RNA sequence: GUGGGAGAGGGUGGUGGAAUUCCCGGAGUAGCGGUGAAAUGCGCAGAUACCGGGAGGAACGCCGAUGGCGAAGGCAGCCACCUGGUCCACCCGUGACGCUGAGGCGCGAAAGCGUGGGGAGCAAACCGGAUUAGAUACCCGGGUAGUCCACGCCCUAAACGAUGCGCGCUAGGUCUCUGGGUCUCCUGGGGGCCGAAGCUAACGCGUUAAGCGCGCCGCCUGGGGAGUACGGCCGCAAGGC
């Protein structure tokens, strides 16, 4: 119920989880899909083969919505982040630009014990 | 008495008559605090790298000065009270290092 | 801090004869000079300690010169003193 | 690979007010380049990130950018 | 003395951006999180992911080094001010004014104590989840002191180069930071690596000595008992010498 066909592509990939937004050119969500959504509960949820449905299941929500063009802003390292992208692209939808955004602190916070 | 240089950016959408009289409240604040105006440059609208003050852009002054350097913390304090105006670095003079030179 | 002129008035002030700036009461003179303006920073800043260990040396310095001047010549060495307004 | 310094003529290293020369010394990203890029002396380096420090301060050179591919 | 120089050396004030958390708004569903796998936890009072705005604290990515400064502890965004040390050149001034240093006095990471602030993230104690014969432990979710600032105490440490300070003398080679020079190189001051002579129980050290010498200070005298006891001094306490 929204006519967009172009808009951006937020993939976010943990090692636990990878899930990904589409959304509107300037900014609001349309649809989303995650490791979760699709059938996955555990550990199974960071596999790249994951990241590939999720990809695909938000790409199917996308083209209802009359989705057409993609600029992917990916965040995160994880397994099948990568996976995703691709998938995203042999998607139907047809990508303009992917983009690197992964945050990084100028270091403010101190991490958890597992992270220092 | 020491060599500064006053940078002021301030913001980008003023006219004609308000950004006159925000630079003209910056001339009696440097006149107040003692300082000689050796030379002035200003480049005025230029693209910022990153958003200040939520605009893209912003307008550009320099003023090289001789002033007291007991006052100089001071003159920049005054600087900054106007809210027209988003940054002010005030830097001691250096003789131009050359490189590939 | 102490300027080039700021310190020359000092040189010519306690200065043997024309040209010394070397002798025994311009050392010392000096010394007084540097120590008094830290003494000021230190009495703002009492947390700079850095600092202070330079004041201890710069304070041992000058009693070492004066030692040496109240040994050769005690004369310039009570000159020297009510001039500066030391001990 | 041909370091930044050599393509450039006499220029100061010390004007955080010159953009068109400064860019030449950050990344795809944001970053200030290692020597190795650079080809600065030590000292040189040195003083560069100053100079692009106060820059970025300025507005005038980005803290960060984002990474085109990948 | 004059003239140059490099520097996270120190103190005060100000300011910048990334990120975390929380609050406000939009858009948006069914999960998120987390693990070896899980569960507690959080989510329909709409979370996670995405966009805009705001508040607040703490720490400064790249540069960054095998780098620099400091007497040591230790010091990293940017700016200004106040300030310590130090290197080089000129060979200008004083004319042995030197070295060391029991006691004293001062500095002294972290934790810790007192009074008052502050409190995002992390987090001893604690409260839970799962693993596993079991748990108080390693993994997971929460969480208080604390971590931060002011002032006043505490005086410890693998406070480590496990190497007291100073001066003279004894092959080089090589990488490097920082000066000066007639700049293939030379000369001075730091930081490293190999190695002459020599030293060493060996490992190793070797112009940054653990070599050859001189001066002065501190310290050792088998292991345990024991850094304990008694005593004294210091401390609000912990506790220290
Ligand atoms: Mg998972
Ligand atoms: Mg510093
Ligand atoms: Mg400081
Ligand atoms: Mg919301
Ligand atoms: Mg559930
Ligand atoms: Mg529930
Ligand atoms: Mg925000
Ligand atoms: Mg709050
Ligand atoms: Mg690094
Ligand atoms: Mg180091
Ligand atoms: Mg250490
Ligand atoms: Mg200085
Ligand atoms: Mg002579
Ligand atoms: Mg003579
Ligand atoms: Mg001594
Ligand atoms: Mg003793
Ligand atoms: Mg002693
Ligand atoms: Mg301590
Ligand atoms: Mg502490
Ligand atoms: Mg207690
Ligand atoms: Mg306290
Ligand atoms: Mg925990
Ligand atoms: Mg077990
Ligand atoms: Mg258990
Ligand atoms: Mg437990
Ligand atoms: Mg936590
Ligand atoms: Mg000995
Ligand atoms: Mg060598
Ligand atoms: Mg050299
Ligand atoms: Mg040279
Ligand atoms: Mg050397
Ligand atoms: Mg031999
Ligand atoms: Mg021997
Ligand atoms: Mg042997
Ligand atoms: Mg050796
Ligand atoms: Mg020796
Ligand atoms: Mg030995
Ligand atoms: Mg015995
Ligand atoms: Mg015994
Ligand atoms: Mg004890
Ligand atoms: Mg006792
Ligand atoms: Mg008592
Ligand atoms: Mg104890």
């Amino acid at each position: 119920k929204r006519q967009v066909a172009s808009g951006r592509a937020y993939i976010h990939a943990s090692y636990n989880n990878t899930i990904v937004t589409i959304t509107d050119p300037d900014g609001n969500p349309i649809t989303w899909s995650s490791g979760g959504v699709i059938g996955y509960k555990g550990s199974r949820k960071g596999t790249p083969y994951a990241a590939q449905l999720a990809a695909l299941d938000a790409a199917k929500k996308a083209m209802a919505y009359g989705m057409q063009s993609v600029d992917v802003i990916v965040r995160g390292t994880g397994a099948g982040r990568e996976q995703a992208i691709r998938a995203l692209q042999a998607s139907g939808l047809q990508v303009k630009s992917i983009v690197d955004d992964t945050p990084v602190p100028h270091n403010g916070c101190r991490p958890k014990k597992k992270f220092r | 008495m020491r060599r500064y240089e006053v940078n002021i950016v301030l913001n980008p959408n003023l006219d004609q008559s308000q950004l006159a009289l925000e630079k003209e409240i910056i001339q009696r604040a440097l006149e107040n605090y003692g300082a000689r105006v050796e030379k002035v440059e200003e480049l005025g609208l230029r693209r910022l790298a990153y958003p200040i003050a939520k605009d893209p852009q912003g307008y550009f002054l320099w003023y090289q000065v001789e002033m007291p350097e007991d006052r100089v913390n001071d003159l920049a304090r005054e600087l900054r009270i106007r809210d027209n105006v988003r940054r002010v670095m005030v830097v001691k003079s250096q003789e131009p290092f050359l490189a590939n030179a | 801090p102490i300027t080039k002129e700021e310190k020359q008035k000092v040189i010519q002030e306690f200065a043997r004869f024309p040209g010394d700036t070397g002798s025994t009461e311009v050392q010392v003179a000096l010394l007084t000079l540097r120590i008094n303006r830290l003494s000021e920073h230190l009495k703002v800043h009492k947390k700079d300690h850095h600092s202070h260990r330079g004041l201890l040396m710069m304070v041992g310095q000058r009693r070492r010169l004066l030692r040496y001047l109240q040994r050769e010549d005690p004369e310039r060495y009570r000159a020297l003193i009510e001039k500066l307004g030391i001990r | 690979k041909a370091k930044v310094k050599a393509t450039l003529g006499e220029f100061d290293l010390r004007d955080y007010r010159n953009v068109e020369v400064l860019k030449r010394f950050l990344s795809e990203t944001g970053k200030i380049l290692p020597r190795r890029r650079t080809g600065l002396s030590a000292k040189e380096q040195r003083i560069l990130a100053k100079t692009i420090k106060r820059a970025r301060i300025l507005g005038l050179l980005p803290f960060t950018e984002k990474l085109v591919r990948k």
